[PDB]
């Protein structure tokens, strides 16, 4: 690596200790540029995690603010629900996020050393503590990996919805969806027993002619 | 503040002094009893009024009496912690 | 192992266990302290081995007591009950395994239950339990009673033996890994599997025959035979109005398998996050810590039982046996509350006797935010009721919070069963019906949350401020159960965890009374009742669906629930069935009022009155050398609390049971 | 260790070698000499002093059964990693650092972070650090509130606070008032909001007349002059904000 690249080493790749960079984008960058890239990555990852959460939440139904605002049940497809939502709510959402960004970037700007530290953890946190109960690196890598996966997932969901109208419908099966049957609950099921195409034969033959005091084996049927 | 008074029935067993939570009392030399000492109350300003001295007094009726004075309550007698009157 | 040291010599000492009782019987406070500290094995003479001995042997003795009680129940069912008439026709005949004497005209208590039987209608659901178990013969009930008595004798022998088998070296009670593994795999897993086996092999054929109508001895002495593919719980037995017992047996088999699997993965160490719980594992290896945790667990399980025994029907005909379901719910809710306050108490005791966990070091924010949430919850939830009352009195219903007026819709209260439209009925009664939630349900649920949070506030404050506080810094030295620290520092009354429980019990009782009233009124108004004729039925409910219209006001609660539904209990004197319930209503009112004596008064007045009275005894030469004394401060509080709770619970008990008995008969 | 007589050549039947090693590791070193009465090591000492080589080589079946019942198995005692984790936890707490956790459903999760629980003043309970109040974001936000913002005159502080207060205060009466359905709902709500602003400003004037805070006062000025100015301008700003909200409601329906 390089002195600039080391500013984020240990928080990337499949294992934390790797540095995945096939394009070599960060090879020539300076430490400030690397920190800004990490800040962009973390902001995108967090926004993508929240976006996937909300996307699945609205695709399961559960879209009450929109339902009440429009006086009607909005389409489960989130991209359709965006258009179904009132401009009032849309501009309110945009304005609220704008206010959050303004506060986070002008009133309470994160430190230049940790541009991703929005909540100001690096004023009471002790990252360089040699205790066992100091898995902040684990927490950071979990955050980054989940955020990257959520970025890919949300982009895929949006692209698939735009192309084939498939929004990754969720089958929560409890409140918005009324599942009447065991087959509805578990695919391929039609009865109490699992849908196995194997008829379990008797391990031992039975007597064709019984005798007093037999007690033939019971059948689950 | 409360009024902690000591009467000559005192036998100087020191139990009041040992039970004091804020060290209001102290044994002083005397000739009235066989133990040759009687409890005193010099730091009555710190008395909170818990009557633990009174609980620990052996005599038939107490040789130490704590008279509560709610009108003259001070921060020391109230055990104020979060607020300061000093 | 050495049984030569167990002699009846100590029986007459009466206080040997406590060293503080050595100066025997100088006053009546000595008697009261003897009773109070009888079972406080920790502070008694001996060693830790003796403490463990006493704890385990007492647990076994109580096990024997419970087995004796169950055997008595079985015997009463067998010989002093109309179980035969109930089994052949449950609807017509009310359960009754309880008969009263004809001493002073007391035969009036017995009421018509069957043609040949007269007695007191039981509300424990024991008949339904027997029917589910497949017990259909007096011989079977008699052998169940014999088994219960044998278990009682075995447990008594085990307690007596373990009082000496366990020595100071004994450590089997400290093997928490072994204890938990054994309980999880054998007591729970194997137990559930074995009970599923019992159901499949005994109860399923008998119950199927009973549903069909067959009562043949040869038959009484092919799983999934009648159950369709419908999800369990989505289809109730049309002829019984309860979940299929084959589904119940499959449930128990699955639960046992799951418990065995959990135990085996724990055995193999598959669970990995041991460190997250290691702190609790090290801290809570204490008698009182385990007692508190277990009491809370069983309180929560009792509350879940109270809810499920009614909402989810599994016993035959218990759904239509309205007194039974109501009494089961109320009883288990009360037990939940009592065991929760118990968990708080023993958490406080553990904090006093052992080192607390580190969440006690920021206790001020915790209790401060709990205080704020309690205040806000109470304000909003109860002030909605007060607003409704004031506005309705002023004559502005449009300004109140109700379904017709401003409405607080419970948006989050969403279905999960996915049941089909309609209701389930069985012989002129509504076995199952969906509860429709509105503004009244919103308000009452937030009242529930408020009361729960205030009780939790009291318990948590007692637990966290047990060792010390800003007021008094040596509360640990003071101990667990002391009345105060003195009139000083303004006054330190009821600063002890014992007194914190003494108040949390009042608040738990208030919460549970509101819960009982909510359940009772909602079920009467919106669930229970009869029906009058694809077919559509008009459902005539016992309370006539007045919960949603009248429950929005405290006046509505006072009038439509207490006054209106107290007609049965208040007018029960002439009626043979419920005259006892009316008398118990009156007597419980008396006891509750009598508790206020101890709750309001103080020790010194009674001590001075006792001395003035004793003057006359001394004058006449009646000198009691166990000098009479007024009850201690803590004892007065305990007596007042006990009488208060008992009186309130008795009034509610008689009121609800009288109403249900009269309405159903 | 070799210096301990009863720990020498303990027979395998009484206690396995591995379990004995684990028990010794778990027990504090100082207790090996003479362990307390209620400990596995005490039981082992008492029974090894009586049984083993050169002593009773046999035991009754029941006595041996009880001995194996009351001696510890290997899995009952803590492991090396578990003891290390517990020691690290205790060391952190005693050093004044807190392995951060947030309460969850009937429990609390560990976030993997170590914070500095104790503040600059170690004995001060006001200064214990928390992200809510002592984090960088919270510090900046609170410092940038109007009450605290740097380079603000008291009239500016009061005007901004009152603008906010009146603007949000008019709404509750407008929407949920007795005359909420009448055509004058907005105006009546504006009147009620202005009344509330006036009442709170009167309360603030009482506060500044009685306690007389002097944090906003200019040098060489009457005490509480800055606070009273801020409260008067809060009343003005509340009137203005209530009027602006009412105007917006009226104009845009
Ligand atoms: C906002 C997006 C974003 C940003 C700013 C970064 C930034 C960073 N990542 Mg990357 N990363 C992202 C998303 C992003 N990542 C995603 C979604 C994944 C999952 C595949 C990863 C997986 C990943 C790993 C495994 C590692 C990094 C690492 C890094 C750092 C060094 C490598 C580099 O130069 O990356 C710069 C990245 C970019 C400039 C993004 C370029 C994207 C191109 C233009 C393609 C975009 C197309 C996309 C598929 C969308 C198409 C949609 C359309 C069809 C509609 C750097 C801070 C390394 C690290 O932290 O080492 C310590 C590291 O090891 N990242
Ligand atoms: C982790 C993220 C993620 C996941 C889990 C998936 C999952 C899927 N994608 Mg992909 N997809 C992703 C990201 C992701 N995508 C991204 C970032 C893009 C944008 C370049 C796409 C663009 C895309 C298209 C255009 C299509 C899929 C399709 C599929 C399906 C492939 C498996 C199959 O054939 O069956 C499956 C639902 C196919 C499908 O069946 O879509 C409904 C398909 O046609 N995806
Ligand atoms: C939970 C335990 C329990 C409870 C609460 C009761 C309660 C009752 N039983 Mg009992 N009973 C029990 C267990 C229990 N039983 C057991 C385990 C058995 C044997 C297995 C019996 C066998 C039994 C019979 C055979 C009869 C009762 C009867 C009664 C009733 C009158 C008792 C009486 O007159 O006592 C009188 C008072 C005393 C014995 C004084 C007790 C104290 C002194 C020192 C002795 C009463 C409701 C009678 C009844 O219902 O008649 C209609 C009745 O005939 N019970
Ligand atoms: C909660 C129920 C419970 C528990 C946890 C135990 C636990 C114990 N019992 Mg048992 N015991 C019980 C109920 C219970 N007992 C009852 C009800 C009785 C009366 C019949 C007995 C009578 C009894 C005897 C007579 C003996 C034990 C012994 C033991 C030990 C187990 C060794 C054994 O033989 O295991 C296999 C099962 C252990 C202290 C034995 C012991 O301590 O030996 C050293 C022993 O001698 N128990
Ligand atoms: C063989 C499988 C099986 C069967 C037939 C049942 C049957 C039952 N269970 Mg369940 N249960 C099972 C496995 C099973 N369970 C397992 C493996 C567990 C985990 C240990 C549980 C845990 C469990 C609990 C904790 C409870 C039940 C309850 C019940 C009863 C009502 C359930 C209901 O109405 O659901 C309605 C059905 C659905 C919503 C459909 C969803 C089905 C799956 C998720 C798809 C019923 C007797 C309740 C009870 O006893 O009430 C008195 C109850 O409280 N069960
Ligand atoms: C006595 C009642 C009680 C009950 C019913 C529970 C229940 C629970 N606790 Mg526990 N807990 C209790 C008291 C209780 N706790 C007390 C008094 C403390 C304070 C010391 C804790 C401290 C505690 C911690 C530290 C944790 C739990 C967690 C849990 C969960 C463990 C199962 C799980 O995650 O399954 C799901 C897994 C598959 C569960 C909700 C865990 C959790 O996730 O809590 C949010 C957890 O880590 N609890
Ligand atoms: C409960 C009713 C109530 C109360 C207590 C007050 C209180 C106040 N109003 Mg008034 N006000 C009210 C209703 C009320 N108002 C209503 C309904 C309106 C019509 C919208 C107004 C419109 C109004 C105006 C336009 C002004 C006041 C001002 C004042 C202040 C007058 C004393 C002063 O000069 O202080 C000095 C401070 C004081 C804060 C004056 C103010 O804010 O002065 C700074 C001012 O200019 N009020
Ligand atoms: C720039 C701010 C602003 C704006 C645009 C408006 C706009 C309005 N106000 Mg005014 N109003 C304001 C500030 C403002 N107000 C303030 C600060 C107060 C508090 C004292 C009020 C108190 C107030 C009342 C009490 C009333 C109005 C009314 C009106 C209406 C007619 C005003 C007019 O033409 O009067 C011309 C004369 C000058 C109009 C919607 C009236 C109306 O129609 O309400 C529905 C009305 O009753 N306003
Ligand atoms: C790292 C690296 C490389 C790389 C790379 C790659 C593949 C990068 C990919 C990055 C990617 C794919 C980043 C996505 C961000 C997505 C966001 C912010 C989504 C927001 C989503 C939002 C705001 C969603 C909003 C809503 O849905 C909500 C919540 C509910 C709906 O009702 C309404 C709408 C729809 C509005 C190279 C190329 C190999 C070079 C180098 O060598 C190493
Ligand atoms: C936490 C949270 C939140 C919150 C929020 C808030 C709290 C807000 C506020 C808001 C507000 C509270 C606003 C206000 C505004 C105001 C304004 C905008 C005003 C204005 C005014 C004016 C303009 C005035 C003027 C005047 C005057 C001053 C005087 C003279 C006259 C006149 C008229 C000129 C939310 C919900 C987001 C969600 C998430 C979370
Ligand atoms: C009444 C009262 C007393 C005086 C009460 C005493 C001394 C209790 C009397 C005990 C008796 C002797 C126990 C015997 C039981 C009853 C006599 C049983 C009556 C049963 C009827 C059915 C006949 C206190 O000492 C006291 C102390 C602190 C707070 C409140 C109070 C308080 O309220």
């Amino acid at each position: 690596l390089t002195p600039a690249q080391e500013s984020i080493a240990g928080t990337g790749g499949p294992f934390p200790e790797n540095f995945w960079d096939p394009a070599g984008i960060t090879s020539k960058k300076s430490k400030e540029e690397i920190l800004e890239l990490r800040a962009i990555e973390l902001k995108h990852g967090r926004v993508a995690m929240l976006a996937v959460l909300g996307w699945f939440h609205v695709a399961a139904g559960f879209h009450i603010i929109g339902d009440l605002a429009t006086g009607t049940y909005l389409d489960n497809n989130p991209l359709v629900s965006v258009t179904q939502l009132p401009m009032g709510g849309m501009w309110q959402t945009v304005f609220f996020i704008m206010c959050l960004e303004w506060v986070s970037t002008y009133v309470c700007p994160p430190p230049k050393s940790k541009p991703w530290d929005i909540l100001g953890w690096s004023d009471i946190l002790l990252e360089d503590e040699d205790n066992y109960w100091n898995q902040f690196r684990k927490a950071e890598v979990q955050e980054l990996n989940n955020g990257r996966l959520a970025m890919m997932a949300i982009v895929g969901l949006i692209v698939q919805d735009i192309f084939f109208g498939d929004f990754g419908e969720v089958k929560v099966c409890f409140s918005s969806q009324t599942c009447q049957d065991i087959g509805d609950y578990l695919p391929g099921w039609t009865g109490p027993l699992p849908p196995v195409a194997y008829d379990f034969p008797p391990l031992y033959p039975a007597p064709e002619v019984p005798y007093t005091g037999y007690q033939a084996p019971l059948k689950l049927m | 503040s409360h009024a902690v008074k000591i009467y000559d029935t005192c036998i100087g067993c020191t139990l009041c002094v040992r039970a004091c939570p804020t060290d209001v009392l102290e044994m002083v030399p005397a000739t009235v009893n066989a133990a040759k000492q009687v409890a005193s109350s010099p730091r009555v300003e710190d008395c909170v009024g818990c009557k633990r001295c009174e609980t620990a007094c052996p005599t038939d009726f107490l040789s130490i009496r704590v008279y509560l004075q709610e009108n003259e309550e001070t921060q020391y007698s109230l055990g104020l912690d979060l607020a300061d009157w000093s | 192992a050495i049984f030569r040291y167990v002699n009846a010599t100590l029986w007459s000492k009466a206080g040997h266990f406590n060293k503080a009782l050595s100066k025997g019987a100088k006053t009546t406070t000595w008697i009261w302290n003897l009773h109070a500290s009888a079972h406080d094995f920790d502070i008694q003479q001996g060693s830790a081995g003796l403490i463990a001995r006493k704890v385990f042997s007492s647990g076994l003795a109580h096990l024997s007591l419970v087995f004796f009680w169950l055997g008595g129940m079985h015997f009463h069912g067998a010989y002093l009950s109309n179980y035969s008439a109930w089994l052949k026709d449950p609807k017509s005949v009310a359960p009754s395994s309880h008969i009263a004497y004809s001493l002073v005209g007391q035969d009036i208590l017995n009421s018509y239950t069957s043609q040949y039987f007269s007695g007191i209608t039981i509300t424990s659901g024991f008949f339904q339990l027997y029917r589910s178990e497949g017990i259909v013969t007096q011989s079977q009930l008699k052998y169940a009673c014999a088994a219960s008595l044998i278990a009682t004798l075995i447990c008594l022998s085990g307690s007596y033996l373990h009082m000496q088998l366990m020595s100071k070296f004994t450590s089997f009670y400290k093997k928490f890994q072994s204890l938990s593994q054994s309980h999880l795999i054998i007591m729970f897993g194997f137990g559930s599997v074995s009970f599923s086996a019992h159901q499949i092999h005994e109860a399923l054929p008998i119950n199927s025959l009973l549903d069909s109508g067959i009562w043949d001895p040869q038959l009484f002495s092919a799983i999934l035979l009648g159950t369709p593919s419908a999800i369990t719980g989505k289809l109730l037995n049309p002829s019984t109005g309860s979940i299929f017992l084959s589904q119940v047996a499959a449930h128990h088999l699955a639960v046992g398998i799951v418990f065995i699997t959990l135990g085996l993965i724990k055995w193999c160490n598959l669970f990995f996050s041991r460190n997250a719980i290691l702190s609790l594992r090290l801290a809570y290896m204490d008698y009182h810590a385990q007692l508190s945790i277990n009491l809370a667990v069983w309180a929560s399980l009792s509350m879940v039982a109270a809810h499920h025994l009614t909402e989810i029907p599994v016993y035959p005909y218990e759904s239509t046996d309205y007194p039974t379901v109501l009494c089961l719910f109320v009883h288990h809710a009360c037990l939940s509350g009592f065991f929760t306050v118990a968990s708080g108490a023993h958490a406080s005791i553990f904090v006093i006797r052992q080192l607390p966990t580190s969440e006690i070091r920021h206790r001020d924010p915790i209790i401060g935010h709990l205080i704020w949430v309690c205040i806000a919850l109470g304000l909003h939830s109860f002030g909605l009721y007060c607003h409704n009352d004031t506005l309705e009195a002023l004559g502005r219903p449009e300004d109140t919070f109700c379904d017709n007026s401003i409405q607080l819709k419970p948006i989050f209260a969403k279905q999960f069963l996915g049941l089909q439209p309609g209701i389930e009925v069985l012989d002129g009664k509504i076995v199952r019906m969906t509860q429709e939630l509105g503004t009244a349900d919103f308000m009452v649920h937030h009242i529930h949350a408020f009361t729960i949070h205030v009780t939790l506030l009291i318990l948590l404050k007692g637990v966290l401020y047990a060792r010390n506080s800003r007021l008094v810094s040596d509360k640990l030295e003071l101990g667990f159960a002391y009345p105060c620290d003195g009139p000083g520092r303004g006054g330190t009354c009821q600063i002890s965890p014992w007194d914190h429980l003494f108040l949390a019990v009042f608040w738990m009782y208030n919460c549970l009374s509101v819960v009982i009233f909510h359940y009772f009124w909602k079920m009467q108004s919106d669930v229970w009742g009869s029906y009058v004729h694809h077919s559509s039925l008009t459902c005539s409910h016992y309370s006539q669906g007045d919960f949603s219209v009248n429950s929005i006001t405290i006046n509505g609660w006072l009038r439509n629930l207490l006054w209106s539904e107290a007609s049965q209990v208040i007018q029960s004197y002439a009626l043979p069935s419920i005259c006892s319930y009316g008398f118990i209503f009156l007597a419980a009112h008396f006891v509750w009022a009598f508790s206020l004596m101890f709750l309001f008064s103080g020790r010194a007045y009674w001590q001075e009155l006792i001395e003035s009275i004793l003057w006359s005894h001394h004058k006449l030469k009646i000198v009691p050398h166990i000098q009479p004394r007024a009850l201690s401060i803590s004892q007065g509080r305990a007596v007042g609390l006990t009488h208060y709770v008992l009186g309130g619970i008795g009034c509610t008990w008689a009121f609800i049971i009288s109403r249900m008995l009269v309405l159903t008969t | 260790i070799s210096k301990i007589a009863y720990l020498q050549d303990v027979p395998r039947t009484i206690l396995e070698a591995d379990v004995l090693e684990k028990l010794l590791m778990n027990t504090p070193r100082d207790q090996w000499e003479d362990p307390p009465e209620d400990t596995y090591l005490y039981t082992l000492k008492t029974f090894a002093e009586v049984y083993g080589p050169g002593k009773a080589t046999k035991m009754g079946w029941w006595d041996y059964f009880r001995l194996k019942l009351d001696l510890p198995p290997g899995f009952e005692l803590l492991d090396e990693d578990e003891m290390k984790v517990a020691a690290d936890y205790d060391k952190l707490m005693m050093e004044g650092k807190i392995p951060f956790a947030v309460p969850g459903p009937a429990g609390f999760w560990y976030t993997g972070a170590v914070i500095q629980w104790k503040g600059k003043e170690q004995f001060a309970g006001d200064q214990v650090q928390t992200l809510t109040e002592n984090g960088r974001f919270s510090k900046q936000f609170l410092a940038n509130l109007a009450f605290y913002r740097d380079g603000l005159k008291p009239w500016q502080r009061g005007l901004e606070i009152g603008m906010a207060h009146g603007y949000f205060l008019i709404g509750p009466f407008t929407s949920l008032g007795p005359l909420r359905n009448t055509p004058e709902a907005a105006t009546v709500g504006l009147l009620c909001g202005c009344a509330i602003v006036g009442l709170v400003s009167i309360g603030g004037l009482i506060f500044g007349s009685t306690i007389k805070p002097t944090r906003f006062d200019k040098e060489g000025d009457k005490p509480a002059s800055g606070f009273i100015e801020m409260i008067n301008w809060h009343a003005i700003g509340g009137l203005g904000g209530a009027g602006f909200a009412h105007a917006l409601i009226t104009v845009f329906g």
